[PDB]
């Protein structure tokens, strides 16, 4: 196209990366999984834990 | 002819005097012309499949007197039609079968053969072919080829003066361009030297040619120069003079001879000297011996006594040398003659320089110069030089290159061989030589003369032409060793290797082009179009009159790179372009059409569009304005040969649309003929109220709309067919007939706007052949509408006007009017990965009842359903196995007891903001893999609806057979009540008395049982389409095709504009409240702002205005008179009145019109306004439009009162209040927006890319990092090129720290830098970041 | 990496790597076969081939790569280019955190803030907005914010609101080319999608409405939000770096209001009275009572700050009409009446601001920036100026004009056929009347278009300068100029043939009559040189400031 | 003149970005040349603060 220096490689979007909209949510669910485990009895975290 | 049927309808106004002699051709001849000439039976080598052809044929084998000749070719049926090739998406061809003949000659001949094979019509290729309105269909799209401009083959001198050297002097070149073959190129220098190149190489002493021609040094003086006669009579030289010789020269010494002296020394010789010698006939004088002490001898000269040489050819004789060989008994010797000013000594000067002798000489030194370090060879030079110009396969002028050079030539033959001659050589010479004595001049590359105009049907030609020459070099190989009978014209001639040089033009060439299709006008300016570098050829020529449009060109990088085809321009015979011309014989302007080309224009003088001529047309004037020769002049009454034919041939269709054009600057009439084929057609078709004439025209020229094929009267209106019963007098013998028209209904165009046509007849009309049955988009009744009319007033407006901006009323889309339809094509692809292949089944993960809703058990939208952005079109799922989850993912489906799929959601779903409704659904499959259960009620469907179409078409068919039947029955045999009682298919057995009408009844018998089996065929051939398994690409199992039809209306940052090169985006829309209104009340639609006007030269936008004011007047006059319904009495009175307008104009008028029936319509269609034509140059004055603003009851001023819809208050000054034609551009402003947070990431380097459609971020420049630079903003610069974009680590540390509440960066490096360092590493280079 | 389909793509360096490879293992291998000498030499020379078709290919046979005929592209390629480097060269890399669309006016701005779409805002500070919708509790977690937001759910719109106001945006425009070309705008969320920009900025942008397309950047970190807010945004740059004058300056609608405001009739409603103040001279005129434009002396007080860094007031009768009286109001403080006293056209109402800012400083200048502005555009939409087909006058005197020129052209053929001048010298002089009938009639149709205004008061006649539309947008210095005017009214020129000389044949007609056939086509090339030449010399300035901006 | 005086520059990563950029990497790795940035062209390549 346009004969500009666009060319096809520069068109290959990177799959194995991961988006950061994502990396946000999941640096919040281990906030989330380590707040929820802290309601419940010590053993019921350690042995949801180690489940 | 003095009026048609949709003309009683609706008739426009026509202003302008000029009366038209010539009515406009077929716009699309060209396109349609060309190829045409290309696939034809022509018995001869005229251009042609049938020429290229000839070109190449026979083929024989190398020496084995195996030879293959060609007999005759036909083109198969095509595979699909038209409308079926654009959905599966091949291309629009036919096959080409050629009959050809094997014949072997017996070895060690007299010539016969052993066996000759005629194999049966091998099949090589299909070829695309043009459809109906001049298109073509490479891959499912509609595509055309645009016409091309180069430099016509022949021969051309040009200058080179000025840059070369700064020495001036000029120079003088010669260039032979043939149209296929090396180029031979002539040229002098400073020393006057000629050179000769072929093509661009190396620079060679140009008589290196002639030797090579065989022609030795002899020769070479002798063709080029004179001969002087030096005589030894008695003692010491006399010699010849030819008493010319003496002119501008002065005496060298005493010029004396028969007793008395002529001339003396030191006196020039004028013309009375001259004069004096010719009279007296003195033919020999006597002369010095050391007046040849210049002299170049002509001839050589050996010793007859010792045999030795005593002077070569071209040596300057000497004092000594004359001695030499006078002892020897030479009587005469020939020298040159050589003169600094009329005859130049440039060649003598050229063979001095020249480094061969003989011809195997110069063929060795020729030879080393195109092919070069490698060693020369006689055999491989003489092979070389006969196969450059001279050899009938790699050189051909063909015709026009052959006539053209003949005739820059002033030869008498304008047809001759296609290749060169020795004769052609040395009289090129001559030429440029003459050139540079004075005598003639130079050509100039822009004359339209030496500009030739291909179109596709020569291209296409070339195209083939190639592939018989790749595949003739593989015809010689098989027939070299050839087994006799065993192989025949069939495993020799293959197919790929032909048609793909055909399929790699039609399909990737920079001429064929998608047609730009938003706009009829758009398609018919785009199918004429022409293509050429400095200055120079970009600018306008003066030979551009009448042929290309000087008006209609973009504006931008290539201007004057493209025009336009003029409006009565054609191709010439020879492919010239030529214009029409009146013959003016004596003093009467005759209306005999003549065609000249541009050559044949130049010595006629021919008059000027506007003149002034009368009853048996004597010019007026005792002169006239005229252009002659280049110029244009003020020329006497009679001297004119011809005079123009209309005044609009010097335009174009684009320009020739702009109203009161002669008023308006060309610049921005330019931009406004650039910009009027970007208008959108609307969804009520409007009309223009102030126009041209030509609206028509363009409208019925471009298939756009419908013509009638034959005329009669409407049997059956339905929205979506037509059916036409013909007059008896228009029909043929056989089959009767009706003509049925199968309108185009709502269909996505290459511009995804929407082509629709509508019926404009109604039930049982009379229509006459040549009407408009129907019209199509952006077409009403017949006429062109491009847009929608509209009141607009021009005042600043608060602001809302600032610079082109636009402040609409809410009345605007509130009326629906400038809405737009939308038709977006998406699609679905199930392909195969090696994890396994992809369902279309409705079966997705995390999709609540509510998105599952619109989709059908199959997984597909149902027909008609309305979405909005985000719904799902199709469900589509692919394999991604063992996902491996992590610890926290873990849980959470722990918890909530989720099973997470192997299957990932592919499914296509609506983009985003995006809304409409679905008009339809595709299904390709691969032949073999199973249709799911709506592609099968598709097909079920397709099936139905194909059957009731069909036959419907046998239905009427036979009915309209039938009631002929019954009309010639009751010829001879009449019985009324009796014929119409016994069953209908009992008809065929009553004969008749003997007369033609027995023969008649046996016609139709016999086309009414072919049309019951043509029925049968047709049908079976549908179906079997509909059933077959649609080819798709490798690795594709299904392709879903979604049709969504949004309809968007108007809104801020649409672009629109008028027909002057007016732009503006709508700014505000602002309610009816708001909007200035007159005394009457009715608001007004549109504020422009009236400061763009004086800038912008373009008054015809004001004229524009006011013309419509006055029009809608005359309108709004009879919607009173129609609502009073007073009688048709004061109607056609008060019609009448404006149809004549106060004197001499062309329209004429009624009383003809049925005085009921026919006149009340006519107003009908009057009462929205009355349209007007003003001709482009012939358009109406401003005194034309004061008069017709007296009959319209408003001001000469075109100004009114306005008021202020807020303060209720009157404003100050009258302004301009009218109606003005307004187009809405595609720009529309949701396509352009776009807005991007965190999209996708290019994976060679990390940086934005859209991928989803969701758009790749904008684009960060150069100089914008300046502007940031100039600011103290460096921050902001760091942010721009690392953390936004480029460093991949640092993208994630922002966002996460943006949820945060922390702006920071964390910057990094970016990670394009970081390539360079690898990239420089992977070289020699060692590369360290040091320090700390 | 794989494509769609299952077809592949990869570099050409795979391609070229590979080669090199191939050769060098089999000389490997050719040495423990003991090959005769010109073997192995061979395969050194193609070892060596293939090196240098690695590194930098061209530089010897070009190397082809496989099935395709283009050469592939080495190592040296990938770092070089067009021109040097790609990567900061223009252009230079994608961004994110921006987008772009069609313009429009929004004249209510004031001009430090911009209208931005609603769409277009939401997509661009989705990561802000999901950080405040959780900070503030109104989403449980980043996943249901990010839900709210797909959803669109109502209560978002709040929340945008709060990271918008003090949050500046970038906006840009295409040809960038000194640093006004990008500004800092305080963003206005806007129904619709086109981009509203402050009249007063369009001139530093040279951005016209007739649809072109801006650009907006975020600036994420604090320090670009104070870089924007204290270097790039709009109120702290209002004059040219290039020349100390002000590049605010009120661009047409705006003059051409203040130009109709502050004029005089001969006669008007309300002429000779006299008033308290300002205050009610608006009372006067917006109730209908007093012409805008009329003669009066009414009671001002203006201020001069000519103490110690302290202003100074003082009061008196001026003699003045009722628009300055009123326009008054906005002037702030320390300027003198003088400045609001005269006609105000263009040039006047640019020294105007820059005054105002050399004298009370930035802020107050801004305030009556706007000001002005809003006035303008109000005022002249009062006017109801427009423009009619009527306001063109031509001269009455034209065609005589026309007719004694043409007598001095055929004195001078009739001199050249009987030898009396030579070709040229004829060529020249008929050139020249031709020239010299042009000013005529233009000095001809500028003096009646200019004066004819003849108006009566209390005696029989005056004249003044016209109230005819046309003149005050040429006469305010809104729009148009005497040369433009001139192609309107007066003939237009003599227009000049391709190769450089003038045709000695002028345009006699003009715009409001019709050109014929000849008069256009011979237009055409002036228009046409005409857009070639700036279409190109566009292009040859941007080189130009390319070479300027590397040597500095 | 302006385009022979902007040839100069001591950095060799901006020279290597507006010239010809296979001459200017070579010339300078002969010599070993030692980039300190401190100028604009070459800290925009680079990512940090101009
Ligand atoms: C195969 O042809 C392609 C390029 C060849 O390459 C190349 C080097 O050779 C070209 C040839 C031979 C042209 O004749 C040409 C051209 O005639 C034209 C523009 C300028 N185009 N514009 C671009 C878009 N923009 C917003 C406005 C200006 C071009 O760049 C080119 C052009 C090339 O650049 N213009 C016009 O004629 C005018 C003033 C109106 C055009 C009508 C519509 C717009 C077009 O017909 C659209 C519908 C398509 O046809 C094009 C998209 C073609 O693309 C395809 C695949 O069909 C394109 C010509
Ligand atoms: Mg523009």
């Amino acid at each position: 196209g346009d004969d500009e220096d666009s060319h096809l490689g520069d068109f290959i979007e990177d799959t194995t990366l991961e988006l950061p909209l994502d990396s946000a949510t999941t640096e919040s669910l281990r906030a989330a999984t380590h707040d929820v485990l802290a309601g419940l009895t010590a053993r019921e975290a350690k042995v949801l834990r180690m489940r | 002819m003095v009026y048609s049927y949709t003309e009683k309808k609706r008739i426009r106004k026509d202003f302008g005097k000029r009366p038209q002699v010539l009515d406009v051709p077929y716009l699309l001849s060209i396109q349609l012309d060309s190829f045409q000439k290309f696939i034809e039976q022509d018995p001869e080598g005229q251009y042609g499949l049938e020429a290229a052809f000839r070109s190449v044929f026979p083929i024989q084998s190398y020496s084995g007197n195996s030879e293959l000749q060609y007999v005759s070719y036909r083109l198969g049926e095509p595979v699909f039609d038209v409308q079926e090739c654009q959905i599966r998406g091949v291309t629009y061809s036919a096959p080409l079968r050629v009959k050809l003949r094997l014949v072997i000659y017996e070895r060690e001949a007299p010539e016969g053969t052993v066996k000759d094979i005629k194999e049966q019509e091998v099949y090589m290729g299909e070829i695309p072919l043009m459809t109906d309105n001049g298109t073509f269909v490479i891959n499912g799209t509609e595509r055309v080829i645009v016409s091309q401009l180069h430099r016509s083959p022949g021969v051309f001198f040009d200058s080179d003066k000025g840059k070369t050297h700064s020495s001036g002097k000029v120079l003088y070149n010669a260039r032979i361009i043939p149209y296929r073959g090396s180029w031979l190129d002539f040229e002098f220098d400073p020393k006057d030297n000629l050179f000769v190149r072929i093509d661009r190489r190396r620079k060679l002493p140009a008589t290196i040619i002639l030797r090579a021609l065989n022609y030795t040094t002899e020769q070479i003086l002798d063709l080029f120069f004179e001969k002087v006669i030096f005589e030894i009579r008695d003692n010491k030289l006399q010699m010849e003079l030819v008493p010319e010789r003496l002119r501008g020269e002065t005496a060298s010494f005493d010029i004396e001879a028969n007793g008395k002296v002529y001339v003396e020394k030191g006196r020039r010789i004028t013309a009375r000297h001259i004069r004096q010698l010719e009279k007296d006939d003195v033919k020999l004088i006597e002369v010095p011996v050391e007046y040849i002490a210049g002299k170049v001898v002509a001839k050589d000269y050996i010793d007859e006594s010792t045999g030795e040489l005593i002077c070569a050819a071209n040596m300057e004789l000497s004092l000594d040398l004359l001695a030499k060989l006078s002892q020897s008994g030479h009587k005469r010797i020939e020298t040159l003659f050589t003169n600094d000013l009329d005859h130049g000594p440039y060649i003598s000067e050229t063979l001095r320089v020249d480094p061969t002798n003989d011809r195997l000489s110069a063929l060795v030194e020729i030879y080393r110069m195109m092919r070069p370090g490698e060693p020369p060879t006689r055999e491989a030079a003489e092979s070389l030089f006969e196969n450059l110009f001279f050899s009938e396969d790699r050189y051909d002028l063909s015709a026009v290159g052959r006539m053209k050079f003949n005739r820059s030539l002033l030869r008498e033959e304008i047809e001759g061989s296609g290749i060169l001659s020795k004769d052609d050589i040395i009289d090129v010479m001559k030429k440029l030589i003459d050139i540079r004595n004075g005598k003639g001049e130079v050509d100039d590359i822009d004359h339209l003369g030496n500009r030739r105009i291909r179109s596709v049907g020569e291209m296409a030609e070339n195209q083939f032409r190639v592939g018989l020459v790749r595949v003739e070099r593989a015809v010689k190989e098989r027939l070299s060793l050839g087994d006799l009978d065993t192989l025949m014209p069939q495993d020799m001639i293959n197919a790929k290797p032909i048609s793909a040089a055909v399929k790699e033009f039609f399909g990737s060439s920079q001429l064929s082009q998608f047609m730009d299709q938003n706009n009829p006008l758009s398609e018919i300016t785009h199918k004429r179009r022409i293509l050429a570098a400095g200055f120079e050829v970009r600018d306008v020529h003066p030979t551009h009159y009448g042929r290309v449009c000087p008006i209609e060109t973009p504006e931008g990088p290539n201007i004057g790179l493209i025009n336009s085809l003029s409006v009565y321009a054609q191709t010439n015979e020879y492919g010239f372009l030529e214009t029409p011309y009146r013959k003016v014989t004596d003093g009467v302007v005759t209306d005999e059409i003549h065609y000249l080309s541009a050559i044949e224009e130049g010595n006629y003088v021919i008059a000027q569009a506007n003149s002034n001529l009368d009853e048996e047309g004597h010019f007026v004037e005792d002169l006239v304005t005229c252009r002659s020769k280049g110029e244009s002049s003020l020329f006497s009454r009679d001297q004119v040969d011809y005079m123009d034919v209309s005044t609009q041939q010097v335009v174009s269709v684009g320009a020739s649309l702009i109203p009161f054009l002669e008023h308006d600057d060309a610049n921005r009439a330019l931009m406004g003929a650039n910009m009027q084929r970007q208008a959108v057609p609307t969804l009520r078709a409007d009309k223009p109220l102030v126009g041209t004439g030509m609206e028509r025209a363009v409208a019925v020229d471009s298939g756009v709309t419908a013509v009638a094929k034959r005329g009669g009267v409407v049997q059956y209106v339905d929205a979506s067919r037509i059916v036409i019963k013909v007059n008896e007098d228009e029909m043929y013998p056989g089959e009767a007939g009706i003509d049925i028209y199968n309108l185009t209904k709502y269909t996505r165009s290459n511009q995804n706007t929407c082509i629709n046509q509508m019926p404009c007849v109604s039930l049982g009309e009379p229509v006459e052949r040549g009407d408009v049955l129907a019209d199509g988009p952006s077409t009403d009744l017949g006429e062109l509408a491009l847009g929608q009319n509209m009141r607009v007033a021009f005042m600043p407006w608060n602001g809302y006007n600032f610079e082109d901006s636009i402040l609409v009323s809410e009345r605007v889309v509130q009326e629906d009017r400038f809405t737009t339809i939308h038709i977006q094509e998406l699609a679905c692809v199930s392909r195969d990965t090696k994890l396994g292949p992809e369902e279309i089944t409705a079966d997705i993960p995390n999709v609540g009842e509510a998105a599952l809703s619109k989709l059908d058990e199959s997984g597909i939208v149902y027909i008609g359903a309305e979405v909005t952005g985000g719904d799902i079109l199709v469900g589509k799922v692919t394999p991604k196995g063992e996902t491996q989850l992590t610890p926290e993912e873990k849980l959470l489906r722990a918890i909530f007891g989720e099973k997470a799929s192997d299957v990932k959601d592919s499914s296509l779903r609506v983009p985003n903001g995006v809304s409409g409704t679905v008009i339809d659904v595709q299904v390709f499959t691969r032949d073999g893999v199973e249709k799911d259960k709506r592609a099968l009620e598709i097909e079920e469907m397709q099936l139905k609806q194909a059957k009731k179409d069909l036959s419907e078409e046998l239905q009427i068919l036979e009915a309209g057979l039938f009631s002929r039947i019954r009309a010639v029955l009751v010829a001879g045999g009449v019985e009324a009540e009796k014929l119409d009682k016994l069953p209908r298919d009992r008809w065929l057995e009553l004969g008749l008395t003997d007369e033609e009408k027995q023969n008649q009844l046996e016609q139709l018998a016999e086309q009414y049982d072919e049309l019951k089996h043509e029925f049968e065929k047709k049908l079976e051939a549908k179906r079997r389409k509909i059933t077959q398994g649609d080819d798709l690409a490798p690795g594709v199992l299904k392709i879903v095709k979604v049709y969504l039809a949004v309809k968007r209306r108007i809104q801020p940052g649409d672009k629109m504009a008028g027909r002057h090169g007016n732009k503006g985006v709508i700014s505000k829309i602002n309610p009816i409240e708001d909007m200035p209104y007159d005394e009457n009340g009715t608001p007004v639609d549109i504020v422009l702002n009236p400061l763009g006007v004086p800038s912008r030269m373009n008054i015809g936008q004001i004229l524009e205005t006011h013309l419509g004011m006055a029009a809608k007047g005359i309108g709004d006059k009879i919607n009173a008179m129609l609502k009073q319904q007073q009688e048709v009495a004061k109607l056609r009175e008060f019609i009448q009145r404006a149809y004549d307008l106060g004197a001499d104009v062309r329209q004429k008028v009624d009383l003809s019109t049925f005085s009921d029936e026919e006149v009340m319509r006519l107003a009908e269609n009057l009462r929205k306004g009355m349209p007007i034509a003003t001709p482009v140059f012939d358009g109406a004055k401003e005194a034309e439009i004061k008069e017709l603003l007296k009959l319209g009851d408003l001001p000469t001023s075109g100004q009114i009162r306005l008021y202020d819809g807020r303060t209720g208050e009157q404003f100050e000054r009258p302004v301009t209040v009218g109606y003005m034609y307004m187009l809405k551009l595609n720009h529309l402003v949701d396509d352009k927006m776009h807005a991007r947070s965190t999209g996708s990431y290019s994976l060679v380097t990390q940086q934005p890319l859209g991928g989803k459609a969701q758009f790749g971020g904008q684009r960060f420049g150069e100089m914008e990092v300046w502007a940031l630079e100039a600011y103290g903003a460096a921050y902001t610069l760091q942010e721009m090129l690392t953390v936004k974009s480029d460093d991949v680590n640092g993208r994630t540390k922002m966002y996460k720290n943006i949820v945060d509440g922390n702006h920071q960066m964390e910057p990094g490096m970016p990670e394009s830098f970081n390539v360079l360092l690898k990239e420089i590493r992977s070289l020699g280079i060692n590369i360290e970041l040091e320090d700390e | 990496v794989p494509l769609d389909g299952g077809r592949f793509a990869t570099s050409d360096l795979n391609d070229l790597y590979r080669r090199v490879i191939n050769r060098n293992n089999r000389l490997k291998r050719l040495l423990d076969l003991a090959a005769p000498d010109i073997i192995v030499r061979n395969e050194k020379r193609m070892l060596q081939e293939a090196v240098d078709a690695l590194l930098d290919n061209g530089r010897r046979g070009r190397a082809i790569t496989g099935s395709n005929k283009r050469p592939l592209k080495s190592l040296a390629d990938m770092i070089k280019g067009k021109q040097g480097r790609f990567r900061q060269n223009l252009l230079g890399k994608r961004v994110d955190y921006s987008g772009r669309s069609v313009i429009t006016v929004g004249p209510y701005l004031r001009l430090h803030q911009c209208g931005l779409p609603k769409k277009m805002a939401l997509e661009l500070f989705k990561p802000f907005i999901y950080g405040k919708l959780e900070l503030r509790g109104l989403a449980t977690t980043i996943k249901a914010a990010k839900k709210m937001v797909e959803r669109e759910e109502a209560v978002v719109w709040d929340i945008l609101d709060e990271v918008i106001r003090e949050h500046p945006v970038l906006l840009n425009r295409a040809p960038t080319l000194h640093r006004l070309g990008i500004q800092a705008f305080e963003p206005v969320l806007i129904e619709g999608k086109a981009i509203q920009l402050h009249p007063l900025v369009c001139a530093a942008y040279n951005a016209d409405f007739d649809g072109d397309q801006m650009a907006v950047h975020v600036p994420l970190t604090l320090e670009a939000q104070l870089e924007a807010r204290a270097l790039m945004m709009s109120t702290n740059n209002i004059l040219s770096p290039a020349n100390g004058e002000p590049i605010i300056v009120p661009s047409q609608d705006v003059v051409l209001g203040l130009y109709y405001m502050t004029r005089d009739c001969v006669n008007a409603k309300g002429e000779g009275m006299v008033l308290t103040g300002p205050k009610e001279a608006e009372r006067l005129y917006r109730s209908g009572l007093a012409s805008l434009h009329a003669r009066v002396k009414v009671r001002i007080t203006e201020y001069e700050k000519d103490a110690n860094g302290e202003l100074v007031a003082k009061t008196s009768l001026k003699d003045t009409t009722v628009g300055r009286a009123i326009l008054w109001m906005i002037v702030p403080k320390g300027l003198p009446y003088s400045i609001v006293n005269q006609a105000l056209g263009k040039k006047a109402i640019s020294k105007m601001l820059n005054t105002c800012y050399r004298i009370l400083g930035l802020k107050p200048t801004v305030i009556f920036a706007d000001q002005i502005m809003y006035t303008g555009f109000a005022y002249a939409a009062r006017s109801g100026a427009s423009v009619g087909i009527d306001d063109m006058v031509i001269p009455e005197k034209k065609h005589e004009i026309i007719s004694e020129a043409e007598a001095e052209v055929a004195e001078i053929q009739e001199q050249f056929q009987s030898g009396l001048v030579t070709a040229g010298e004829r060529y020249n002089k008929v050139i020249d009347i031709w020239a010299a009938a042009n000013d005529r009639v233009s000095k001809a149709m500028m003096d009646n278009l200019q004066t004819e205004t003849v108006i009566n008061r209390d005696g029989q006649e005056e004249k003044q300068v016209s109230f005819n539309s046309i003149y005050m947008m040429a006469d305010s210095g809104a729009r148009g100029s005497a040369a433009q005017i001139r192609q309107l009214a007066g003939m237009r020129g003599l227009m000049a043939k391709p190769d450089g000389s003038i045709i000695e044949t002028p345009i006699t007609a003009n715009f409001r009559e019709g050109l014929n056939v000849l008069q256009y086509f011979i237009s055409t090339h002036g228009a046409r040189k005409g857009l070639a030449d700036t279409a190109l010399k566009t292009a040859n300035s941007g080189y130009l400031t390319r070479r300027l901006v590397d040597v500095a | 003149g302006i385009t022979k005086a902007s040839l100069a520059t001591e950095s060799f990563i901006s020279a290597a970005s507006f010239q010809e950029t296979t001459r200017v990497l070579t010339e300078a790795a002969v010599a070993g040349k030692r980039d300190e940035l401190r100028g604009l062209k070459e800290n925009v390549i680079v990512g940090r603060l101009i």
